[PDB]
């Protein structure tokens, strides 16, 4: 849950790999793209509330 | 004679040479150690919630 630990944007899941003098870690990770714009609000009142 | 002279000079001076570079190792790895938890308190303090 703590960002940019493993990887760079949400993390999945990893898997490790051996080295003469070493590890290596292959990270899976996801990363959102294509966006919009929209418009928003705080919240909606009906019938007073 | 010149010799035995610069040969005790050189040895004391190679030795406080020495001394000042292995605190300054020292002092280099602590300030490393330090400098990588802000790096990690900046990643993940800032850029997120803790």
């Amino acid at each position: 849950k703590r960002v940019d630990f493993c990887g760079k944007g949400y993390h999945l899941m990893s898997f490790p790999q051996s080295a003469p003098h070493g590890v290596v870690f292959l990270h899976v990770t996801y990363v959102p793209a294509q966006e919009k714009n929209f418009t928003t609000a705080p919240a909606i009142c009906h019938d007073g509330k | 004679e010149a010799e035995v002279q610069i040969d005790r000079l050189i040895t004391g001076r190679l030795q406080s040479l020495q001394t000042y570079v292995t605190q300054q190792l020292i002092r280099a790895a602590e300030i490393r150690a330090s400098a990588n938890l802000a790096a990690t308190k900046m990643s993940e303090c800032v850029l997120g919630q803790s």
